[PDB]
Parts: C-alpha cells; sequence; structure tokens
C-alpha cells in the first residue's frame, strides 16, 4: 500500500541551476502511453 | 489527512525498506500524478485515504479526490523549472529550455533532464510557479539519457 509525504512548495526559484539541452525529436505514442523514437 | 498544496513523494513499503515510486502535486484538494506510478491504486496520507477519481493510461495521468485541476501550458519560448524531487534527495528546481516532441497529433514540450524513474510525477513550472505539466513520460535518446515530455491534463 502506497502513501504520500510532503516534499515542499511549488515555487519558481531565481538563480536555480540552469542546465540541459532543447532537442526536437520525432516521436510516436502507443495505446499503452509509451513513446518511441521515430527515425 | 494532509491536504496542503505542494509537491509530495509517493512511497511504498511493499519492497525492502521504504522505496519512492514517484512524485505528485497536491492542488485544490486533488492529488495529481503519473498513472505508471500508482497503477490506479489508492493512496494513504497518514490516517486518510486518497481514492482515484480520473485516470488514463495513454495520457499517463491520474487524479485523486477530484477532477484534474492543472491547466497551465508551456508558451513554446520560455525556460521552465523542473521541481525535481529525487529519491532520498531533497527537492530541487532545475531551470532548462524545453525541446519539442513532434507527433502525428501535434507538438509537445519536452524536458531533457535525466532523473531516476522514481522522480516520475515531478512538476514542471512556469515563471509564475504554475504547474505546466509532469515529468516521467518520454523516450530514451541515442545517448542513453531520458528526455521526458511536459505531460499536462485537461481541466473540464
Ligand atoms: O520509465 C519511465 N517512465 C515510464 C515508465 C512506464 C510507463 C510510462 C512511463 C508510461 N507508460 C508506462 C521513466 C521516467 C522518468 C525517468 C526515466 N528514466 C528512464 O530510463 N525511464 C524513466
Amino acid at each position: 500500500d502506497m502513501y504520500i509525504e510532503r516534499a515542499g512548495d511549488i515555487t519558481w526559484e531565481k538563480d536555480a541551476e540552469v542546465t540541459g539541452n532543447s532537442p526536437r525529436l520525432d516521436v510516436a505514442l502507443d495505446e499503452s502511453g509509451d513513446f518511441s523514437l521515430v527515425e | 489527512g494532509e491536504t496542503t498544496d505542494g509537491v509530495y513523494r509517493v512511497m511504498t513499503r511493499r519492497l525492502l525498506g521504504s522505496t519512492q515510486v514517484g512524485v505528485g502535486v497536491m492542488q485544490e484538494g486533488v492529488f495529481h500524478t503519473m498513472w505508471h506510478v500508482t497503477k490506479g491504486a489508492a493512496l494513504r496520507s497518514g490516517e486518510g485515504r486518497l481514492d482515484p477519481y480520473w485516470g488514463d493510461v495513454k495520457q499517463d495521468l491520474v487524479s485523486y479526490c477530484g477532477p484534474w485541476k492543472l491547466d497551465a501550458a508551456w508558451d513554446g519560448l520560455s525556460e521552465v523549472q523542473l521541481l525535481a524531487v529525487p529519491p532520498g534527495e531533497r527537492a530541487k528546481n532545475i531551470q532548462t529550455l524545453p525541446g519539442i516532441f513532434k507527433t502525428k497529433d501535434g507538438d509537445i514540450g519536452a524536458v531533457a533532464l535525466d532523473y531516476p524513474a522514481g522522480t516520475s510525477g515531478s512538476p514542471i513550472l512556469d515563471k509564475c510557479g504554475r504547474v505546466i505539466g509532469l515529468y516521467g513520460n518520454g523516450v530514451v535518446i541515442k545517448n542513453g539519457s531520458y528526455v521526458s515530455a511536459i505531460t499536462q491534463g485537461k481541466r473540464e
């Protein structure tokens, strides 16, 4: 049996660590809610 | 039990010790998370019980106590913040510029940040702190890393 615990507030924080790229990927979503890369 | 707005960890004692299976958002008396986290099972909050209200395996979303409340959207131009809540690790805002998942039914926002599967359900925020979607459903790119979509539900 699953349970929940508070982990914090939802707020935007200035000066947060800015990382990560922005790729344009061709995808397909199946009936089971799974993505797949189409090439 | 606890119904204060904010971000929450989804845990389980079914396995060895206490294992985090995902994350969720509590907003307007409704708990929002990814379907693959709970599989639609009921949740506990102290003495209180949260029962599923709506869910869909294709959208990979599920709400507890009431209908889906989150309706903010990525504008296509601005940076967003992933409020990553990692297993055993403290909550942390990670700013990034999202990419695009090009699909047969339209384009979707996508965050290219690799986090453990147990981080599934972590909210993605706009410059106002609004929940524009959840992290946890995407694809494995040529580099082995995960690129999750910005999964938003519908507010009826
Ligand atoms: O596996 C993940 N997500 C998932 C799993 C099962 C299902 C769905 C999504 C939707 N339909 C069922 C996942 C989420 C966050 C980071 C990850 N890194 C990694 O390698 N996998 C993930």
